[PDB]
């Protein structure tokens, strides 16, 4: 009497899955891109290691692929972190985040005296690289801050 | 039809070197040639949420020499202002149904930009938001300056007072900048430097500046002296005082100075440009604020009427 | 060693596990009691088959219990909601979230004069039920209000 | 020590009918006999985040005939306090290691509670939290109210006005909820009656009361009528006129008053009371104030003071 295959009707269905998402992040992007309102299923695994002395979290969410620039938006929070559509790994070639050189809807201007507070509009901040920082330029105040100061909001 | 017809004049960064060329070559044909019937039937909205008296009446002067009608307020706590509850998108999401332009003066940087997105098909025009921008005042100075010396290039800009806080000069310096072959002189105490990303800026065009401790330094090369504006409470009273030396200037330092030089400022001169100074023939604060008017009505004009004009 | 499994999909171990959490209830736990804030491991899984007819919530965190006057805790929001200690079924009594006397840390007073809101301190509530309503009585400004009024604002 | 040392003394609920006694019984001995030392090498902060002058001063009056020293102030933009985002919690980490108690009023509902767990055994005496509580003025309240009627038990108490938002009647209802006997006569516009609250816990204690359109409908009956203030802001101009009606007192509706009864009010009576009836043997409302003093004495000297007062 032997069950041959491998497999535990864990691991299948159509959906979107990221992972190697640093320790600490994946309540953080779950909030922050309100990825649980959706009405269809999501699996998330936290302190899930993977290999070296390291940390991992994980979120698995089904029936929803990520836009090509919506991947990016994991960029500052999830730097190299690893993406797959999968229907069954319909990944593109290599689909790892890169800096979208535009962030709206999470970051809070760190200007106090900015309209963006008080008023009923989306956050919009420009990106850029530099060495040892990324700034980030908010589209109403126009005033610029490393991602230091508005990650520490 | 022209390029800047029904939009939004917000940022001085937004405009491109034809249209600051554009606007300029406006103002000089409506100097020469008033047009007080261009827009005769139309309404537009001063709104000082911050009040500011000077650049206010500029604005609705500029308006009434076009022969357009004006309703506005300086809600400088003289108004039913939102009791700090009605946000600024309803405010200006009402205005814009009743008006055909919006001038807008507030104490919050992005305030024009938020009332653009509220706005409809009715353009916004930013009388300054905070320490961000001021778009009409950068273009009279570009005037002015053109006027006088003929040109926007291969000039010696020299702009003393206060570097750090003063975005006037900020935007006027990011302005000529984008202009070939000019030249800049940055005359500050050294806790009100010019900042380092406009110098950044300028190294990355190539552009030539440098730093100096007085006025009497570059006299002999300028063509344009900007003064600026230093607020005491920038700094304490007994700072202020220790540096105020020479930051002010006097007829006994323009003995040096070249004909065609013209002393500039956004005025509040009280305590940096000698009363001894407006008789030479370099005085020409008082010019730079009436060309207020015509780079002003250039503005509307190009904005609110689709033909140009001359 | 004695484990067993590579299982990112659905395990167990000596860890707490909450059961039956509606849907769009468990992501609110996770925030409001910063479950996630943990070192140890965490398995969630959201909008998942239910009791053959409906939708839930999942939360299990590894190397962690719970105690009364915190699965309690639940009431206000996972009522029928099961808690199955898991250090391998050591629990005890039928461990059903019971209405708390007092809840803390979590809710905010809807009085807006009241002194809690701009202050270092936790709010505070006290518990009374109510026929087809819950009354809270805010232990600073002594105002009492229905859940309904303190779960919307 | 005695049941109140060291305790803080914030919501009337929070007192036992014991500790009323026991405060009650501590007012009338001190008003007996004065003891003006006893406090004499204590401290004592009037804190009024909120100006508040009479009950001020007669707290500080009582500070006073204790012997007790006095500092504080009437933040009513009078002082230096919380500025951008100073807390109260750490005013009251500062001010009580200054000194040996905190007599507190403020705006907010819960500021005595919250000065409560950052005063480290110094206590707080609340003055009154905005709409919430306001621990003495009950308790001199409760003190006339014996002192004229020999009891606190079994007696005919009416209450006339804003019952609605008088928190004043609140505190005072409950107060003698917890005293045996007592019937009571609500007399309000519908737009301010009792609240359900209030008549939920009369019924749950199977307490007697009534609704009344006038006093003149119970006056026969009545051992105490507490009058108390219908502040203009309330309801609309025409709406108050229109029903002032009579929850206003005169002269002319004692005549068939009982010879013991006490017409009460908080105090400011500007627009209930008219003048002809202090006078009368009734109108007890200046004498219900001077028991603030003694009432207020008691208290402080009770959680100042280890043993009983003599
Ligand atoms: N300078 C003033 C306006 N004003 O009236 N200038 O003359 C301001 O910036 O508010
Ligand atoms: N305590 C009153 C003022 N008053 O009458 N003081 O004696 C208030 O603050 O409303
Ligand atoms: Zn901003
Ligand atoms: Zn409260």
């Amino acid at each position: 009497m032997t069950h041959d295959n491998k497999l535990q009707v864990e691991a299948i269905k159509r959906g979107t899955v990221i992972d190697h998402i640093p320790a600490q992040i994946g309540f953080k992007l779950l909030s922050l891109f309100k990825l649980t309102e959706t009405d269809q299923r999501i699996t998330i695994g936290l302190n899930l290691p993977s290999g070296e002395m390291g940390r991992k979290d994980l979120i698995k969410i089904e029936n929803t692929f990520l836009s090509e620039d919506q991947v990016d938006q994991l960029a500052l929070y999830a730097p190299q972190a690893t993406v797959n559509r999968i229907d069954n790994y319909e990944v593109v070639g290599k689909s790892r985040p890169s800096l979208p050189e535009r962030i709206d809807n999470v970051l809070v201007c760190p200007n106090s005296n900015c309209i963006s507070h008080a008023e009923p509009v989306s956050s919009s901040f420009a990106v850029r690289k530099r060495a040892n920082d990324i700034a980030l330029k908010c589209k109403y105040c126009e005033k610029e801050f490393s991602h230091n100061v508005v990650l520490a909001n | 039809a022209n390029p800047l017809y029904q939009k939004h004049i917000i940022s001085i960064n937004d405009l491109s070197r034809d249209d600051l060329n554009l606007v300029l070559a406006t103002a000089a044909k409506l100097k020469a040639n008033p047009q007080p019937e261009l827009l005769k039937h139309k309404v537009i909205a001063s709104c000082f949420f911050e009040a500011s008296t000077r650049t206010r009446l500029s604005f609705e002067t500029s308006m009434h020499r076009l022969g357009a009608s004006v309703v506005g307020f300086s809600d400088s706590a003289n108004t039913s202002l939102g009791k700090k509850g009605e946000t600024l998108a309803d405010t200006i999401s009402v205005i814009s149904t009743y008006v055909d332009a919006i001038v807008m003066r507030h104490p919050q940087e992005g305030a024009a930009r938020l009332a653009t997105e509220f706005s409809g098909n009715v353009p916004v025009l930013n009388a300054g938001d905070g320490s961000n921008q001021h778009p009409t005042q950068t273009l009279l100075d570009l005037f002015t300056i053109q006027e006088t010396q003929g040109r926007l290039d291969n000039l010696h800009v020299a702009m003393v007072g206060d570097l750090k806080y003063g975005r006037t000069v900020h935007s006027l310096t990011q302005a000529l900048a984008k202009f070939d072959g000019n030249r800049f002189y940055f005359i500050a105490p050294d806790a009100l430097a010019m900042p380092q990303y406009i110098l950044d800026m300028l190294d990355e065009k190539g552009i030539a500046w440098s730093l100096h401790s007085s006025i009497e330094e570059v006299m002999a090369e300028v063509d344009i002296l900007y003064m600026t504006r230093v607020q005491k409470e920038r700094l304490d009273p007994s700072e202020y005082a220790n540096v105020k030396a020479q930051f002010v200037l006097r007829a006994s330092d323009l003995h040096n100075a070249k004909a065609n030089m013209k002393v500039l400022h956004p005025l509040p001169r009280v305590d940096e440009i000698a009363t001894d100074v407006d008789k030479t023939p370099h005085a020409w604060y008082f010019q730079q604020a009436g060309n207020g008017i015509f780079a002003r009505q250039a503005l509307l004009a190009l904005v609110l009427n689709r033909d140009l004009v001359l």
